């Protein structure tokens, strides 16, 4: 069945470690060619209340205290990936130990 | 005959001669041979 | 530096000049405008190595008589212990899946941040323990190599997959069949290789 | 507003095939779709009509409601 | 003098003209400095039924 | 229609829909006899999902009373 | 025996349709004397019906659940099974004549457009040149292929009337 | 009423003013054509949009253009 | 140059009046050879069709002649395929067809690359060093090991006389094989048996008496007999 705490924890630790030490240099390069200095950049320009909603948030650029660029939003996203992968593995184990074989024979 | 054969090279050479030839041709294939469905030579 | 011609008398294509393993291949002018040609080279130079590893694994499980390559990923089904080189592996299927999907992830991730084409193709340095790439003439000689045997490796992997797709037999047994009666045991005699036999 | 996500203009301008297969590709199409309300209306109506056709072709063969297949006229 | 030779075939590049990317024969080129001095004649009529039209100097080129 | 008018309905061109019948047999319809995947027990597509939804889908698609993938003629 | 269709020779509904046609044709035979021209015409019709039913059978023909012969359209399935004669060869048989007509029309169009006031040649046809092209169009695919290869088949858009969008 | 506009492609054949049975068009002196004439539409509000001037126009495309819209009691040809 | 005429009094095409060719008789009413490279490709196609027609027709005739003489029991060509298929020590049909297709694809790619680029098969160090003699003398006339008896490196007069003879026997063999196919299709017997029937009984054994060749002729003969 696989123990759900150890499976979820291992999956989210692996995903967070990947997102910090591995794909973080690959990340923000897509943003340099997406919303970079010479690219499209700002989504909106106007200065009314319905335009400040499209303006970027205030807690996403505060130079998070991690040595890398791993902010709170990246932590949430990679933890969501880890929870997704852990639940996928647990779901596959649940289908396996019920006597049902989804794989081709 | 020159004036007549200039007229005869207008619309009836393509509207009648081709029509009669292709028609009567196909009539005689459908007559001498019976109705086919499969091309088995 | 041209190795040869895939068709004797072909038109000389100028965008393939100087590349390692240079035949006058690519009829369809793929990667002619440079750019993706570098992507094509950096993708072929690792597809070759992966097919080399796979066909080496199949040949090692065959000629040492330790199993069949198609029957090798069958320990996950029916729940018996995995064996490598005869020795039983104490690991678990979930564990091996975890280490594989994180190890290949970190490998390709640190591979992806080279940011220079020459090291992306041929890293060297830490990827050169014995260091036979120091001599540039031997470097070009070994670059012409591993591509010929690499392309042959890719063709061999496709052949292994296709041979076990039609006839469910070990590849060594099929080789013995073609050695024994080649005119009776070939690709045209298995039935499902060409329609209409 | 957060730092992560995808930009539609970046995806549209990036998907330009090499060797001039589609010329400029989808370059300059984000402003064309956004500024023109009729483009969005036509796309929405195309998808809605196609999926209504899909709903019609999938309701009769796979009835999701109990005793719907018995009611022939319905 | 300032336009193509009289009687020479020219190609019309005017987009709104019926004879866009077509070949016409020059019949006269006006030398008084008017908006469309080049006068050409086409073997095929338009939908209005005319066969001649006037174009500027930049709207006519030699066909290949 | 003119062939049926002349009292000889066997002379009409009846092109059998081989493509869609082949597709239906690929989905598990055993009426046409094409022993393709999802209709043969040795195919990997039939084995994959053999215990998930295949006994329901095959039973529903091999029954001509329902409207699921009706038999189609010329 | 493909697509759940029985052969025409071993079909019960095919024979039922045949005997029904024979019965309705022999119904009209009782109202004429045997030595009459309508009787001879009806006998010829019955003989043609019997010949058609005989020739449609044992000719690689199948019919299913209706007694009416069916045609197999997918090539390959018409190759391994003896069904190419249904649509496979007659496809090229039609296409040869269609390319013949298109090629002789194209030849007449080019050979007329190079003539002074060429608009009259479409309403005033010439018979010797059209018949010469008519008996020169047997090798239409070779001529079309060589014209495509040398570029004279197509024309530069630069010289094609284009809508100004 | 409708909008009638004359472009510089006009060459002063002065037949668009004959084909208009409403005295919408007029011929003014010009210098951009050999005939030194140009169509002008002072009484544009009297036009109904019958496009007879466009029929009479020999230039390709049409030098005089009539655009429909904003119908009135005179542009609708109403005697009541 | 211009040798003979396929039809005396016919207007010979302008591309055949002053053209140096083997067996040029002015026979191109459809003007398929007006373009020069077109004529080169058609000449090569005629040469390969004619040469394989020599091989095929010789296989029809010489075993058939020896069977008529009683030397060998080799059957006629139309059932020889079934005879070998039903044999004991027989390579299967699929293997034979695929081997034939592979070898012919290889040699025809060689000939094709000779055609598009002349003498391009003589690229040094490409075919085991023996490709130095793979240079083509002319379209459809490669030479090299294809003339191992040295019967072509002489004066041009016997050379183009031999080319004319080759194209004549090749056209004859092509019409002969079309005849073999047709006279199996109609009579259902071997060509040697058909020749024996025509020699022993010419009037009652012909294409007209057989109803397959000209349908409706048998009905005409039966109506005229009654
Ligand atoms: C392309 C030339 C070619 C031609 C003209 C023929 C001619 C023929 N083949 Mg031969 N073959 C050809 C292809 C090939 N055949 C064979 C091997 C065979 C076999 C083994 C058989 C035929 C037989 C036949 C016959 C099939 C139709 C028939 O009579 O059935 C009615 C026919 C006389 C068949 C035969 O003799 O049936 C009477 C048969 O069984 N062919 C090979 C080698 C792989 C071929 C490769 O090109
Ligand atoms: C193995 C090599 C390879 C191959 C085969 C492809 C193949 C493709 N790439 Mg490409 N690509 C490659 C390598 C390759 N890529 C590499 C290495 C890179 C760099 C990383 C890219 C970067 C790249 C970009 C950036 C884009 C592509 C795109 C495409 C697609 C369209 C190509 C094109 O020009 O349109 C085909 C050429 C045409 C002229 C189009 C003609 C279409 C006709 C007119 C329509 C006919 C309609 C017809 C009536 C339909 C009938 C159907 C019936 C049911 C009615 C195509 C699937 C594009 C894509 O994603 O599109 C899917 C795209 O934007 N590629
Ligand atoms: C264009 C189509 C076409 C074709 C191919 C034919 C061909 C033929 N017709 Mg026909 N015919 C045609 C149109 C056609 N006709 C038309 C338009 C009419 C009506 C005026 C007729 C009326 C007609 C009669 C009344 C008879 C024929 C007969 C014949 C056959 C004998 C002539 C012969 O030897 O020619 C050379 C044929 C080579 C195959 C011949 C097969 C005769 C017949 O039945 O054959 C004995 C006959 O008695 N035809
Ligand atoms: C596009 C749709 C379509 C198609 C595919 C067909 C196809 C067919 N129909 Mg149908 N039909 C159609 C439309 C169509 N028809 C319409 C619109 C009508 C109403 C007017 C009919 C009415 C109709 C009737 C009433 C009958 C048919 C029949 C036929 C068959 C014709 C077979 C034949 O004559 O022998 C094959 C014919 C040929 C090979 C013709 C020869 C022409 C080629 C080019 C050879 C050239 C001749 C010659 C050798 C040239 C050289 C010499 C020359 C230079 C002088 C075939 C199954 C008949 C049949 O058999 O029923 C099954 C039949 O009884 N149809
Ligand atoms: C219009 C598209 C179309 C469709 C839907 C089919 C459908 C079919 N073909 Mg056909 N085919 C087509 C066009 C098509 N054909 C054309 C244009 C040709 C070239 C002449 C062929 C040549 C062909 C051959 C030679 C054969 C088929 C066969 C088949 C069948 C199985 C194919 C399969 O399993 O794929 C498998 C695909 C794997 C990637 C199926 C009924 C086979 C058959 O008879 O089935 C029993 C077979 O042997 N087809
Ligand atoms: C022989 C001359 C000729 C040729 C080569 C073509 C070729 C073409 N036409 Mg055109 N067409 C023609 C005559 C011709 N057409 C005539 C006379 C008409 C008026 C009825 C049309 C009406 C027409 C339409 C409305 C359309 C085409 C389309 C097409 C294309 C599809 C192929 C096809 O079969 O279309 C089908 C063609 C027809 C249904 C027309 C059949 C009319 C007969 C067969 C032509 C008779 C010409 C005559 C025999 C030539 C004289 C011979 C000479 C020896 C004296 C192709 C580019 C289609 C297209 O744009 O696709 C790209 C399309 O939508 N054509
Ligand atoms: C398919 C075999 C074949 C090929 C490729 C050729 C090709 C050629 N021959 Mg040849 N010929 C052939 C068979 C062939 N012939 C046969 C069987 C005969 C005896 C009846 C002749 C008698 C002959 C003469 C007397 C002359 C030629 C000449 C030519 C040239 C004319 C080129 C041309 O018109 O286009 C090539 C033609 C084709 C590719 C034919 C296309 C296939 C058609 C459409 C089908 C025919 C079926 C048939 C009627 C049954 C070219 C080198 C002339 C020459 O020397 O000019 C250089 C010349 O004087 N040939
Ligand atoms: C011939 C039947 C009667 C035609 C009358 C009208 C002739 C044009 C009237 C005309 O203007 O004639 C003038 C001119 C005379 O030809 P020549 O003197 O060059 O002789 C060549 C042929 O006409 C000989 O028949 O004709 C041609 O150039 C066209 C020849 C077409 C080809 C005909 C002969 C070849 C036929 C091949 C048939 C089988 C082909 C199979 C593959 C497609
Ligand atoms: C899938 C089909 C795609 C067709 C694309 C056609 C583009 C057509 C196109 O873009 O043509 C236009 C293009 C270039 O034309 P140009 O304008 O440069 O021609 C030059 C002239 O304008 C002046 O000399 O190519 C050609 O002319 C040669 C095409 C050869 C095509 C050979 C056949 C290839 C397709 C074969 C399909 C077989 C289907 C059945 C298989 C069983
Ligand atoms: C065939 C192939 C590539 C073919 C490419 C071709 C034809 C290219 C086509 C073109 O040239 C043309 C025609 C014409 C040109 O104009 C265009 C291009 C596009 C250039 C790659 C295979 C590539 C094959 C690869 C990478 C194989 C990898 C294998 C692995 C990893 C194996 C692992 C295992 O086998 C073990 C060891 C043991 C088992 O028990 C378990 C498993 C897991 C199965
Ligand atoms: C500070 C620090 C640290 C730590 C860290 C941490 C602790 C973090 C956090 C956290 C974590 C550790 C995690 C996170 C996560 C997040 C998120 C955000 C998640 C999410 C999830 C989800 C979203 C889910 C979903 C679902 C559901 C709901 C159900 C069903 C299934 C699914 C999956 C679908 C360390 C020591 C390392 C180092 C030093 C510093």
């Amino acid at each position: 069945l696989i123990a759900a705490p150890v499976a979820i924890g291992g999956s989210t630790a692996a995903l967070l470690a990947l997102g910090r030490f591995v794909f973080l240099p690959y990340q923000r390069r897509r943003t340099d060619m997406e919303v970079g200095p010479g690219r499209l950049g700002p989504k909106t320009t106007g200065d009314t209340f319905f335009d400040r909603l499209q303006k970027p948030a205030s807690f996403v650029e505060t130079k998070s205290k991690d040595p890398s660029g791993f902010g709170l939003i990246d932590v949430l996203g990679w933890g969501a990936l880890g929870h997704v992968f852990g639940y996928f593995l647990l779901a596959c184990s649940s289908l396996q130990d019920a006597g049902i074989e989804p794989f081709p024979r | 005959m020159k004036d007549f054969t200039t007229y005869l090279s207008t619309a009836p050479v393509v509207g009648l001669g081709w029509a009669i030839f292709t028609s009567g041709l196909l009539i005689e294939i459908n007559r001498f041979f019976p109705d086919p469905l499969v091309f088995s030579f | 530096t041209r190795a040869g011609n895939f068709a004797p008398g072909s038109e000389p294509k100028d965008y393939l000049e100087g590349l390692p393993g240079n035949y006058n291949f690519d009829p369809l002018e793929l990667g002619k405008e440079k750019g993706t040609l570098q992507r094509y080279r950096e993708a072929e130079l690792i597809h070759c190595r992966w097919a080399m590893l796979g066909a080496a694994g199949c040949l090692a499980v065959e000629v040492l008589g330790l199993g069949n390559w198609y029957d090798a990923p069958l320990w996950a089904v029916t729940g018996d212990k995995p064996t490598w080189f005869g020795i039983e592996v104490p690991f678990d299927i979930a564990t091996i899946l975890g280490v594989e999907v994180v190890a290949m992830a970190v490998a390709e991730g640190l591979r992806n941040e080279n940011q220079d084409m020459e090291k992306r193709l041929y890293p060297g340095g830490a990827f050169d323990p014995l260091g036979f790439s120091k001599d540039p003439k031997s470097f070009e000689d070994k670059k012409l190599k591993e591509l010929k045997n690499g392309r042959l490796a890719m063709v061999a992997c496709l052949g292994f997959a296709g041979q076990h797709a039609a006839t469910g037999k070990p590849i060594l047994a099929a080789l013995g069949d073609h050695l024994s009666s080649p005119f009776f045991n070939n690709f045209a005699t298995n039935g499902v290789s060409v329609p209409g036999l | 507003n957060f730092g992560i996500g995808h930009r539609l203009e970046a995806i549209l301008e990036a998907h330009t095939p090499p060797a001039g297969g589609l010329g400029a590709g989808h370059k300059g199409l984000f402003h064309t779709v956004n500024n023109s309300l009729h483009f969005q209306l036509g796309l929405a109506l195309a998808s809605v009509g196609t999926i209504t056709s899909l709903v019609a072709q999938h309701m009769y063969s796979l009835p999701p409601y109990a005793y719907l297949a018995v009611d022939f006229t319905t | 003098e300032i336009g193509p030779k009289r009687g020479s075939l020219v190609k019309v590049l005017r987009p709104e003209s019926y004879w866009y990317n077509q070949v016409g024969k020059v019949v006269s080129v006006d030398q008084s400095g008017i908006r469309y001095p080049v006068v050409v004649r086409f073997e095929n009529q338009n939908y209005a039924g005319v066969s001649t039209n006037n174009y500027a100097l930049d709207e006519v080129t030699d066909p290949p | 229609d003119v062939v049926q008018a002349f009292g000889t309905p066997e002379k009409q061109i009846l092109i059998e829909p081989v493509f869609a019948q082949w597709i239906q047999a690929a989905q598990g319809k055993s009426l046409y006899g094409f022993d393709l995947l999802l209709a043969s027990s040795s195919s990997p597509a039939y084995s994959a999902g053999q215990s998930l939804w295949l006994p329901g889908w095959l039973e529903a698609i091999n029954n001509n009373q329902n409207s699921l993938f009706l038999t189609i003629g010329p | 025996d493909i697509a759940g269709l029985t052969p025409c020779s071993e079909s019960k509904a095919y024979n039922k349709l045949e005997r029904k046609e024979l019965k309705v044709l022999d119904k009209r035979l009782k109202k004429y004397e045997p030595g009459s021209a309508p009787y001879l015409a009806l006998q010829a019709t019955k003989e043609r019906t019997e010949n058609r039913f005989k020739t449609y059978a044992k000719q690689g023909l199948l019919c299913g659940n209706d007694g009416l012969p069916h045609l197999i359209s997918d090539p390959g399935l018409a190759l391994r099974f003896n069904h190419a004669g249904e649509v496979f060869i007659p496809t090229f048989g039609f296409l040869y004549v269609a390319g013949y007509i298109g090629h002789v029309g194209r030849q007449y169009i080019i050979l007329s457009k190079e003539d002074a006031k060429p608009t009259d040649k479409e309403i005033i046809l010439d018979v010797p040149l059209a018949l010469k092209l008519a008996f020169q169009g047997w090798a239409w695919p070779l001529a079309s292929i060589q014209e495509l290869r040398n570029g004279s088949l197509l024309e530069k858009d630069e010289n094609i009337t284009v809508s100004p969008r | 009423a409708h909008v009638v506009k004359i472009y510089d492609t006009c060459i002063g054949c002065t037949q668009c003013v004959r084909a208009c049975p409403l005295d919408v068009l007029e011929m003014v002196p010009w210098d951009g054509c050999k005939a030194a004439q140009m169509a002008s539409s002072p009484r544009t509000e009297d036009c109904v949009g019958c496009k007879r001037c466009e029929t009479a126009c020999p230039t390709d495309f049409l030098s005089v253009r009539v655009y429909l819209g904003n119908e009135s009691t005179r542009s609708l040809g109403l005697a009541y | 140059s211009m040798q003979g005429n396929w039809l005396p009094g016919s207007q010979t095409p302008a591309h055949l009046k002053d053209l140096k060719m083997a067996g040029n008789f002015g026979f191109d009413p459809l003007n398929l050879g007006a373009e020069p490279q077109a004529l080169r490709w058609y000449q090569q196609a005629e040469l390969v069709h004619s040469r394989t027609a020599m091989m095929g027709v010789a296989g029809i005739l010489i075993p058939g002649i020896f069977t008529k003489l009683g030397a060998l029991n080799v059957p006629q060509w139309y059932e020889a395929g079934k005879v070998y298929i039903e044999g004991e020590g027989a390579i299967p049909f699929g293997t034979l067809l695929m081997t034939t297709l592979f070898s012919y694809a290889f040699v025809e790619g060689k000939r094709w690359q000779d055609f598009r680029k002349p003498g391009s098969q003589a690229e040094p160090g490409t075919f085991f060093g023996l490709e130095s003699q793979f240079k083509g003398t002319e379209n459809g006339y490669p030479g090299g090991i294809f003339d191992p008896l040295g019967y072509s490196k002489t004066s041009p007069e016997k050379l183009d006389e031999l080319k004319l003879k080759e194209i004549k026997n090749g056209r004859l063999a092509m019409v002969a094989f079309l005849g073999f196919a047709g006279q199996y299709g109609a009579t259902g017997k071997g060509p040697i048996d058909n020749l024996a029937d025509h020699l022993a009984d010419p009037w009652h054994n012909t294409f007209a008496e057989n109803g397959i060749s000209v349908p409706g002729l048998s009905a005409v003969e039966q109506a005229a007999a009654n």
